[PDB]
């Protein structure tokens, strides 16, 4: 259980996907031609799980970089670490998606798909002991969505033993490209219920509202959004990538965070929130981690209950002090997490911190509020769907009404799943 | 004499291996390399201290030993490390995909896969025996390859050695060193399934090694190393009778004669004293009256629960260091009078006793102090259903709700073995409460 | 903010513990079955005594003294007493008492019978103490809280529960006179409320109608019973050196007979406090048995007496 | 309060002292094991069906 396979499709799948392979890499001392000069040896043990080992001493990483159209991809290439990428690992096709989820799931994708998997394939075969596959994507546009859920659909056909795990980003009214991105969240959460492991929801909804108030930026762009992105992704990759004592993988996450295979659905959290010089204390990054101001997901924890929870300290600080700080929250706010599975936080400690930082924590929560996220874009979709608004766009590519009366009904019913227990 | 295998399973099964053989090499003047200068007999011999190691030619002393890991990771560090010269590759097997923290997928699925292989490399070890007693299992109840794989070694050795003896060390699983959030599942799996293939089981609470190691030890965070090191002296007082000189417990069956009456209820509670800290630089030595009294107080016990509340089956006290029974008398007569220790009327109220001039081996740079003089007790008192109630209670919170059973059925597992485990482990509750009230 | 559970509904004594408690700010109560607690108020039966102190980072107290029941039936009390050296076959103030299974008056309980013909059979106080003007019995109660260091604390407020009619010789099947409970005599408040005399007029009735005190004539004696019992069971259920904590509010129940000599009757595990006095109990619980253990932001006489021989 | 059976050697001495008197076949493992594969293998034909639709 070593290798991971890393998708990225679409315009944001490339771009939050871009800004990982700058950030672990430059964790990892690797720089931007594939060549390591870090310094302690920590950053090359499990570096299998991330990058390929090649001729030279070079290091690539095992990342494909999918889109229907050009554009985006290439704006990857002229970006800053754009030469590391292995170049038969880049698919594309010309005419784009144009933020139709039938496109990217049906028609323009379909033909694209195939030479896609080949590429996953070739990476899988050369794999000593593969894990399974991390995609990043939106569920607002197209590609990322339509796309991306078609190839999660055919690598589960294809690999139906290796977990397949997301970095979704949510779409949001607050950074909105278009009035069709509820349909296509809503069709690609039913394709995520069915199909993942483990779904990291990054809530475009919550990257602004910590933009605007808790970081006063007036005009937060994308750049702003992925910074948080990128920390958060750091930060939940920490323990797949650095030894020790954790040791951990894709399979064990799953096993650990989902009590039942629907509600996969994971609330990120990141302490401190940045755009410092002070370094954050271990009871300051707890009550931090564990604050609604600090997740990528716009859902107020105490409206929910945690099932299950994984947190990641980075940095030198006592364990004892991660311990006692953990173990307070538990035992004086124990009404928010369920009574009925015992000992469900997890906590891991990493010596080495994020770039900048000194001190930094990341949160994992498989919390029933984010319920509250599903509600909103089932809203969002009800809103156009009582007017059969905008579907000419999805009729036109061959899909019938049924199937989106089936995938709003899928996420009432994923909503009612995460109500039964909050309430048990 | 007759052979003893022991059968290390898992991480915490092969990582307390380490220990105990590196403590036994200590113990019995056997180097890293394996030569052991005090052994005149070359390439043989039916002294006790062969019970656990064979002998080569050349001249080296080998563990009767199997170290079974699903992922290679751990048993790596057994291969390149200190003892490396010691075992026979053979003896170390490691697959690939660990069970995740899967009981069904440590038996059923990933097990199917390797079953044969060990039966094999433990089969190449009984055929260097003139005489095989049977075997010593090292486990965790909380891994999927601890719990899983282990209790399906334990059917395939009751089919392919039926006359022989098979003892555990069992790591029972605790919220403060902790791997997985499904312990509690696998642990129940792992009991019911290995119950009536286990003839004595000596359970250690992770909870009662970690708080020895900070309460004694002075260790604030106590490491998987610190806790392996005290296990180690304590699972050396218990299997000392098997490497050395004496009468007492001196073969497998007499473990289960001395100390389980009746079959089922057959876990020992171990507890130990001294625990002192090397780091003291002050430490006045404590007498056989203090030791002998200390196996009464819960909180040098490898499980904590209430001996007071509870009968005694069976007491054997194993001293190790400058002991003399008449001292072991009046120790005994003191405690008597001030102490609440009620026995079943059907058993004698008795002390088996055995000695060992030698006082405990440290690690040298370990946290134990030397002392003049240590014990191990041995009680079979019902006061451990203690530690079954916690985890059945733990189970039940969990399975009310259905909660990552989906994970075991997943692998061929059957929602039905859960509530048949439970169903075994709420008779074994009520078994020790007609046998305890 | 500590926290508590309640898994006792009919115990008035820890519904006021519970009130006083939450009326703090500082103190949470959680649901029954819920396991991050720092206070249990457990139930009567089946408390499960193997789940606490298994908490980390919690420090667990419970409102019960696990193997106290020994003490609290009366089939385990006459055998205790009969096989404790530290109190004798020979002991002075309980009454002689027989275990056989299902003047030489008797009594037999656990519908109670006394007679010379025909469980406990025990020998009953044929001359008693009577209150006059009534010429009429009753009987003494004390409450006696042990924390957790095992100090022994009384109450100094007990109550007599008393009767309303003459006791009577020849007559053994009439039960309001022979038998002073509360619940069969609900003449009822002729004499005083409730029949429930205080400790003060209690003391006054003695000091005019006897010229002796209460603390000399009665108390001293109340002191050393409660005592002897509780410190002969200490080693069986002590929490020193325990992974949780426990306390207990016991009521002790005494007979005074004519020459002033004070007999035990019974040890109760759960007491109901007298109706006035309940305010004044319950704080004392939390300031010496709960507040100890849980410091914030004397009611009591602690019982020791260590005689050098 | 005897104290019997005491055996002594030169590594130490053991005695005993009295306070007061008073599994399935290779066939039936084989048997579950793939009864179990047959339950996972159906799991995954399921799968599969369902992924053909
Ligand atoms: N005392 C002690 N406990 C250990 C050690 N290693 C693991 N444990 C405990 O064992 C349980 C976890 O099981 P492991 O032995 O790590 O798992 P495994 O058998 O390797 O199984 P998988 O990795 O799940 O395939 C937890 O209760 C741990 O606290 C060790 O070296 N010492
Ligand atoms: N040996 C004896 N001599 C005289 N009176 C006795 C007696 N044994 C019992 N009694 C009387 O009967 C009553 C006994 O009540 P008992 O203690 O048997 O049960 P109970 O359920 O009332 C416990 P509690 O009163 O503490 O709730 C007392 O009021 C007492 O006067
Ligand atoms: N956080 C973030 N969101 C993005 C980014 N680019 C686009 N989005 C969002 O993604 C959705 C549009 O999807 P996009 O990836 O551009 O469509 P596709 O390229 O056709 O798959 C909308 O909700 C946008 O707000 C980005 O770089 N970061
Ligand atoms: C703390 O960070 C992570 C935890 C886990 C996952 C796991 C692994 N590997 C272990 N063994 O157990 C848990 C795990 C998660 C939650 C809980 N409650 C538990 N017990 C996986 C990863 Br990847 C972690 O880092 C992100
Ligand atoms: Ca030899
Ligand atoms: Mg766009
Ligand atoms: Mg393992």
């Amino acid at each position: 259980m070593r290798e991971i396979v890393h998708i990225q499709a679409g315009q944001c799948g490339n771009q939050i996907g871009a800004k990982f392979w700058e950030v672990i890499s430059d964790e990892h001392g690797i720089d931007p031609t594939g060549s390591y000069h870090g310094d302690s040896d920590l950053q090359l043990e499990r570096i299998n799980v991330y990058y390929n080992e090649a001729t030279g001493n070079k290091y690539v990483p095992r990342a494909i970089l999918v889109d229907l159209e050009p554009g985006t991809m290439d704006s990857v290439r002229s970006g800053p670490f754009g030469q590391i990428f292995r170049p038969d690992n880049f698919v594309f096709g010309q005419s784009g998606a144009g933020n139709n989820w039938a496109k990217g799931h049906y028609t323009e994708g379909a033909e694209l798909v195939d030479s896609v998997l080949d590429v996953v394939r070739k990476e899988s075969e050369s794999c000593d002991c593969l894990q399974g596959f991390q995609l990043t994507h939106s569920l607002g546009g197209g590609t990322g969505s339509g796309m991306g859920t078609l190839l999660i659909s055919k690598i589960r056909e294809e690999y139906p033993d290796r977990i397949m795990n997301t970095f979704s980003v949510m779409p949001s009214p607050k950074v909105s490209d278009t009035v069709v991105e509820p349909y296509n969240a809503t069709l690609s959460v039913h394709q995520l219920v069915e199909n993942t492991d483990e779904t990291y929801c990054i809530d475009n909804e919550a990257l602004y509202d910590i933009c605007f108030r808790t970081l006063k930026l007036t005009t937060p762009t994308y750049g702003d959004l992925n910074h948080l992105v990128s920390a958060t992704m750091s930060g939940v990759t920490t323990c797949l990538r650095f030894p020790g004592q954790l040791n951990a993988d894709l399979r064990k996450l799953a096993v650990n965070m989902v009590p039942f295979p629907r509600l996969h659905f994971f609330m990120p959290g990141f302490a401190p929130l940045t755009s410092q010089y002070r370094a954050l204390t271990v009871p300051e990054l707890t009550q931090q981690m564990f604050d609604s101001k600090n997740m990528m997901a716009a859902c107020d924890p105490r409206h929910g209950r945690y099932l299950t929870v994984a947190a990641i300290f980075r940095g030198r600080m006592s364990m004892k002090e991660v311990d006692e700080q953990m173990l307070n929250v538990q035992n004086k706010n124990s009404s928010y997490f369920v009574e009925w599975i015992p000992n469900n936080v997890k906590t891991a400690v990493c010596d080495i911190p994020p770039r900048g930082l000194k001190m930094s924590a990341t949160f994992i929560g498989n919390s029933t509020a984010i319920q509250e996220l599903f509600k909103r874009i089932s809203e969002q979709f009800t809103a156009m769907f009582r007017r059969k608004a905008f579907l000419h766009w999805y009729t036109g590519e061959g899909m019938d009404e049924m199937e989106f009366t089936e995938a709003e009904s899928n996420m009432n019913d994923l909503v009612s799943e995460y109500q039964q227990y909050q309430d048990a | 004499m007759r052979e003893c295998i022991s059968i290390h399973v898992g991480q915490a099964g092969v990582q307390i291996g380490n220990a105990c053989w590196e403590l036994y090499c200590l113990e019995h003047g056997i180097q890293p390399d394996g030569q052991m200068p005090s052994d005149k007999t070359i390439g043989g011999g039916d002294d006790s201290f062969n019970t656990f190691f064979s002998e080569t030619g050349a001249g080296k002393h080998v563990p009767r030993a199997v170290f079974v890991d699903l992922e290679p990771t751990v048993i790596d560090e057994v291969r390149t490390g200190t003892y490396r010269q010691l075992f026979h590759p053979e003896q170390l097997i490691t697959g690939k995909e660990d069970a995740a923290n899967n009981y069904a997928r440590g038996h059923y699925t990933i097990g199917k896969e390797i079953i044969d292989l060990v039966l094999d490399r433990i089969r190449k070890l009984a055929d260097q025996c003139t005489g095989l007693q049977g075997f010593l299992v090292f486990h965790s109840f909380g891994g999927g390859t601890g719990s899983g794989f282990t209790s399906l070694l334990m059917e395939r050795l009751s089919v392919d050695y039926g006359k022989k003896s098979k003892l555990e060390f069992s790591i029972y699983p605790a919220p403060q060193v902790s791997t997985a959030v499904v312990e509690p599942y696998n642990s129940i799996l792992t009991t019911h399934t290995t119950l009536e293939h286990s003839d004595c089981a000596f359970m250690v609470d992770n909870e009662a090694i970690y708080d020895i190691c900070r309460r004694n030890l002075d260790i604030e965070r106590p490491t998987y190393t610190n806790l392996n090191r005290l296990i180690s002296q304590i699972v050396s007082s218990i299997t000392a009778s098997l490497r050395f000189d004496g009468a007492l417990n001196v073969d497998l069956t007499e473990f289960q004669t001395n100390l389980v009456p009746y079959p089922r209820i057959h876990f020992p509670l171990a507890t130990y004293a001294p625990v002192i800290s090397a780091e003291k630089a002050y430490h006045e030595q404590l007498s056989v009256a203090e030791i002998t009294n200390a196996c009464f107080e819960p909180a040098n016990q490898m499980v904590k629960c209430d001996p007071r509340h509870g009968k005694y089956m069976a007491c054997c006290l194993l001293y190790r260091g400058d002991v003399v029974p008449k001292d072991v008398n009046a120790a005994i007569a003191t405690i008597k009078t001030k102490r609440s220790i009620q026995f079943v009327d059907w058993c004698p109220t008795g002390f088996k006793v055995g000695i060992n001039y030698q006082p405990p081996t440290v690690v040298p740079g370990g946290d134990l102090a030397k002392v003049q003089r240590a014990v191990c007790m041995l009680s079979n008192t019902t006061a451990i259903a203690e530690a079954w109630a916690r985890l059945d209670h733990k189970f039940d919170l969990m399975y009310a709700k259905r909660a990552f059973v989906h994970w075991y059925v997943g692998e061929g597992m059957e929602e039905g073995e859960f509530s048949e485990a439970r169903e075994d482990m709420a008779a074994l509750e009520k078994d020790y409460e007609e046998v305890g009230v | 903010m500590y926290t508590f559970v309640v898994r006792d509904e009919n115990s008035s004594v820890y519904a006021e513990v519970s009130r006083l408690l939450l009326a703090t700010g500082q103190w949470k109560r959680l649901r029954k079955d819920n396991p991050r607690f720092n206070l249990m108020l457990g139930e009567r039966n089946r408390l499960p005594f193997g789940r606490l102190g298994h908490e980390p980072g919690l420090v667990q107290l419970v409102n019960y003294y696990r193997g106290a029941d020994k003490l609290c039936r009366k089939a385990s009390l006459v055998k205790l007493i009969k096989t404790s050296p530290e109190l004798s076959e020979s002991c002075t103030w309980f009454p002689e008492s027989y275990v056989i299974y299902p003047g030489n008056v008797w009594i037999a309980k656990s519908g109670i019978l006394i007679s010379s013909e025909a469980h406990v059979i025990q020998k009953y106080l044929e001359k008693p103490l009577l209150l006059e003007p009534g010429h009429r019995k009753f009987d003494i109660r004390s409450w006696v809280l042990v924390d957790h260091l095992y100090n022994i604390y009384l109450y100094r407020e007990g109550v007599l529960r008393t009767s309303s009619e003459p006791y009577n010789s020849a007559n053994f099947q009439d039960k309001t006179c022979h038998l002073t409970n509360h619940c069969i005599q609900k003449n009822y408040g002729r004499y005083e409320e409730g029949n429930e005399m205080f400790f003060e007029e209690f003391n006054q009735y003695l000091m005019d109608a006897l010229n002796t005190t209460l603390e000399n004539s009665i108390l001293l004696q109340i002191k050393h019973i409660i005592r002897s019992c509780l410190m002969c069971i200490e080693p069986a259920i002590s929490t020193k050196h325990l992974h949780y904590q426990s306390f207990q509010l016991f009521g002790f129940d005494f007979m005074v007979d004519e020459e002033l000599k004070v007999w035990l009757i019974e040890v109760n595990g759960a007491p109901a406090c007298a109706q006035k006095l309940y305010a004044e109990l319950c704080q004392g619980i939390v300031d010496v048995a709960i507040s100890s253990v849980f410091p914030l932001a004397s009611i009591f006489i602690k019982l020791h007496h260590h005689h050098h021989h | 309060m005897e104290v019997i059976e005491l055996n002594k050697c030169t590594s130490g001495q053991s005695f005993e002292v009295i306070l007061k008197p008073p599994d399935p076949s290779l066939e039936e493992i084989q048997k579950k094991l793939e009864a179990a594969e047959e339950r996972r293998k159906y799991q995954e034909a399921e799968l599969l069906k369902h992924l053909a639709e």
